[PDB]
């Protein structure tokens, strides 16, 4: 249990080994959640990458934010997947926030502090509590089957998970860096382990 | 056995509309992020468009607004309405089903395609 | 009668069922009005959508703001229709305000807090008091005949209707979120009912 | 019975001006958002321009400033002044009347069109 | 004599009838002047329009600001005419200010609060005191011979005329909306009459 | 009787310079906003450039910097210096005199033009 | 000796007569100098112009800032010449500042308050004290041989000359309009005479 | 007598490098802002690039990065390194010497040029 | 030992002679470092240039920031080299900061105060303490073998070297010009010698 | 002796994928910033792409996303995956090894290349 505030996970090599298994006390399968994270990578104009990965023994990509190469942010829940069109991707750190829910399938994918229009996904679906959250790898199994092409080779931090859809003002505040209580997983109270050549050093973004 | 249905093709005068069908055995397209590729003669196996499992869709710049791909989950018959078919569009359209949206290049199950002639 | 402030109607699926019938105490056929609403959707670059719909037993689109696909905002009054050219539509929430009047046919279509040049429409015409205001559907009848292609699949809120053309400073204030008295229909004092898969949850826009 | 009048066409040297007529039986165009389509040979049924019921008009990028469509409510004779007719413009122009501005694709009443030859 | 502050003349139809004859107490033929006005119209990308018209029994366009279609603002004095190149015209209200003088023929055509480079015009020329100032029509005679194609179909206000070339700081202030004394014609102390379908209602621009 | 002088034309190798003349009977061009049109073969009567009464001038994007039109009020002989004449420029240039700058389309007095051959 | 603060020289006609001979008490041939001036003209997109001219009995363009048509600002010292690439020239007043020196040949050509990278010019060269500084004409001799094509037809002011290279903060201040002591020539303490049709009236730029 | 040296030309496969020479009698180029023009067949006398007296240089958009012109003050032999010679570049390059940078059009001393063949 | 604050090294000629050997007390081979420097040159659109050079008796480009012509900033450590893509290079002074480390090979290449995504380089490598740091020349040996084509012909300053990777807030502060302690080499406490035609005069950038 | 391995070429239908090999004797590419050049017929020796010693890579605008070059330090066999091979891509690809990233023009060790035919 380490506080990662003002620090980010160093992802500098494309590989199937670089990753970080983020532990979470989550026990009840999530009927609603929100992952916020400030990441930064220049692979946006070279290939896609797993921005954030969440697996289950049933679903390898139970919750996964990925850079659809040449199309923006593909966010997936429970295998099913939706896509947020990024008209132009800039070389600059970006703070994403996706807020899928299991009733209305609603996803407030706040990007760089700005909102992406809510779109249905996996409506009335329960996210498996047991998870092998990982970064840098689109896991095709529970923390396994990693691919460099699908890997993040930049850096990422502020990874916070809530069991509830944060209010838009709350998401704004997460962007502003104010306090929060990410019950499911919290960057400032983050339990995790590192595998491969992933380091960890002070986050670039403000 | 997958045998992506390739139908709803034929001859249409340029800039018209034509409904391409994409039926799936069982419910497979539910997990697949299915996509239409244009294998035009002397041309590539490039994706004209694609649609995510959830329902969101993207169309390549050359096809922006040109066509609209929707997921018909009732029978796995994802439909593709082609509007304003310019001559370039004339090609054989391969309706393929890869699994997730990031991995456009992989195709897994392969079909036969449907011809399109923009006159 | 529910206050929808800081909340928006969740429109996440294209369909002819998703809609919200907004009740209004309006009794005298409107010789002048103004509808302000902050909506957000990415269909702007995929197809048109009914941003706001207002029907009568005589006219199905008695008052209707719609996204003319590839041309901006088509605003219609009493069947007749005018069009505001949007040179480029950005993925971002926008606050529209149209102010048709029955004397000069004038329409101050304030968009994103900025004005669109006044243009005549339906001059000397009375808007039917009885209405089946709906969102997400270009109704071809009184709250009926909905089409997914003509449907809004984003979200919308701050839907306020006044029986008078608000002063431009007043419209600015509506954009700023200050207080107002939308007699005809008021988001903060909104009477309505929901049909289809439309949810309602905290509005994304500020 | 609608029989959109298609007249005001013919041969004009490139970049000239020609007045295309669009008369309507009864007063129908009042509710229709009438539009000019260019069905050029080997080309599509694409709208050169359109005009709303109120009076506002739009012209496709390829025709920006090229032509000006106005609504002649006196006799339903919506007029289209074509200026600077480049060769591409050479085509048969179908003056159609769909009902509202959003639904460009629907046409309902169909006519015969007027030829245009840009020399 | 009506104060038009926070109000603008409603020009919503292209026609040869819509116009407003603005009276002026001007008696001495103007050897120097400055007209400032905040107008707004989207015809910039459809055709030209008479932004401001000033006629004399000798000259129909004694002073006339017009939108040269596809070239910006053609400003004319005493029949002779000069042209300010607008590289790109935005859909947004603009505050123009032209300052022709009869000694150096100098014209400080401040646009949107920014200056256009001084250029000679009609040097050593006297503007006829008697005038039939009109808006919405390029008059080919003294308040006559109006043409819809040459007509303004947006709206315009803050029309102020001075008999002297205002200092650039003064022009800035006119843009800021501060006080001024437009002796020749003053929007806040405006004498005028309206013909055609021109209305008058609160100005859109700030 | 107006008879806009059309001279200063001929054959010039591409990207050269040639001085086109535009003399006016009496002093007419004083009130006219005179303009050069390129009536290229198979092409339109499009204005290559124009100049206001006061002296300000504009040149179409295709001619930006290519030529420079100036008003010779001494004899009504408005001059047009053509520099960097590309092949497109090859055409007959009609030096016309309409009255004000907004009304480009009207021409009133018409002349004969001067040939230009960019080799 | 007139103070030209808040005033600019009116250059409205292309001609070989319009010019202003600016006197200067300079007596020692300048081994270092800096000319700052806020000018404005739209000939940038029609042709070049003499932004500032400085002649000697030996060199006609001893110091000359000119608009290289389609390439930006050609600045010349002692006949030799260097060129600052302007990627895009905007219609807007610009404040230039060039700072050639006779030891390192260094030129801090501050433009619009921003710097242009120092580049050598005429290294170890003395600028002739006697000068016929003129504006609006690229003089091919000592105040003679003027050409309309090489002439400035906009306006210019704040013309200040120092015998030393001003510190970059000093140049910033000149842009800000603060006080300064332009020993060689000073706009606020400017000795000059006018020839041709050049007027002088309040400067447009702030 | 000026006789701008035109040498360092010849045949080079497209996208190669070739060093064009520009030697001056006496020290004339010191005051001249010397420039390379491309007088391609059927093309204009357009400047490929130019260099100021001080040393600063500019290259036309079509030649951006393509070539690099430098001033060889040792012998007046201003050099021009052509890299990535595309086919368009194939032309006769006239190395001329006008006097100042603003006056590109004037040439004064004229030479003979050097051929360039991009294969 | 001279303080170069508010001063920059004048690089005005392309040549193999212009350079500045910057002394450094560094004695232990650097396992981690950070060089920050505010430079400015317009060769970005003409050719590449050695922004900063650091040689060793074993490696000529032990640490070298260079303008990859048409591709941005090539930063090299110990011979090995990585490249930061600059989508568009503006004519304006830029403050670069690269932060290679010998454990994770991480490089926080802060540019113009903004971060470039960390990327591995020379992992687990020691930078030779002995150095012949030079500016304006890509040295192919220890302070030798200079090439004009690979030379910087603009100007550069604020050259500071630290033996540790500065925190991102620290790098921001270096951009802001606040105090710092560049142990390895410090612009404000800079020991160096100049060769060729390099001058030194007040830095252009703020 | 360097003998950059040029293999992994051949015939591929347009828009396909092909793996070009680039093996180095000893470990030379470690210090070299190796790059793929397209010496298309009648075309230049232009670099399709390049990769830095550290691992970062760049691809020319014409090849953006088209191909992906990676450094295989295990055997010096830097690999180049070509995807979406358009016809232009058809050429002989010279895999060269210059030393640092700034000096693209120098090549030092030269090889033989591998053919590519986009059908």
């Amino acid at each position: 249990q380490t506080d990662m505030s003002r620090k980010a996970f160093v992802f500098p090599k494309e590989s199937d080994t670089s990753y970080v298994s983020l532990k979470a006390p989550l026990t009840k399968p999530l009927k609603a959640f929100t992952v916020c994270l400030h990441f930064y990578t220049e692979l946006s104009s070279t290939r896609g990458y797993s921005i954030f990965s969440y697996a289950t023994k049933r679903q390898d990509n139970e919750i996964l934010i990925f850079w659809s190469k040449d199309i923006g942010y593909s966010f997936t829940v429970g295998g099913s997947e939706i896509l947020f069109e990024v008209p132009e991707v800039t070389v600059a750190p970006v703070h994403i926030c996706t807020s899928w829910e299991s009733a209305s399938g609603i996803v407030e994918f706040w990007v760089d502090g700005k909102p992406r229009v809510r779109k249905s996904l996996k409506k009335g679906y329960t996210v498996g509590a047991e998870a092998s959250i990982i970064l840098g790898q689109e896991q095709d199994s529970f923390g396994g089957n990693f691919e460099g092409s699908q890997s993040l080779v930049g850096d990422i931090g502020n990874v916070n998970m809530w069991d509830f859809v944060l209010s838009p003002d709350e998401i704004n505040t997460i962007y502003l860096g104010g306090p929060f209580s990410p019950n499911v997983l919290n960057w400032r109270a983050l339990k995790y382990e590192v595998q491969g050549e992933v380091f960890t050093k002070p986050q670039l973004w403000p | 056995h997958v045998q992506l249905v390739e139908s709803g093709g034929g001859l249409v005068q340029a800039g018209g509309s034509l409904r391409l069908s994409c039926a799936a055995s069982r419910d497979i397209f539910s997990r697949y992020t299915v996509g239409w590729y244009r294998q035009a003669p002397g041309k590539q196996r490039d994706l004209v468009a694609l649609i995510t499992n959830g329902g969101s869709t993207h169309y390549v710049d050359s096809v922006k607004g040109r066509f609209t791909i929707s997921r018909d989950n009732a029978k796995n018959t994802v439909y593709l309405q082609m509007n304003s078919l310019k001559s370039e569009d004339t090609a054989i359209y391969y309706c393929n089903a890869f699994r997730a949206s990031f991995d456009r290049t992989p195709l897994y199950s392969w079909g036969q395609g449907t011809l399109v002639t923009v006159s």
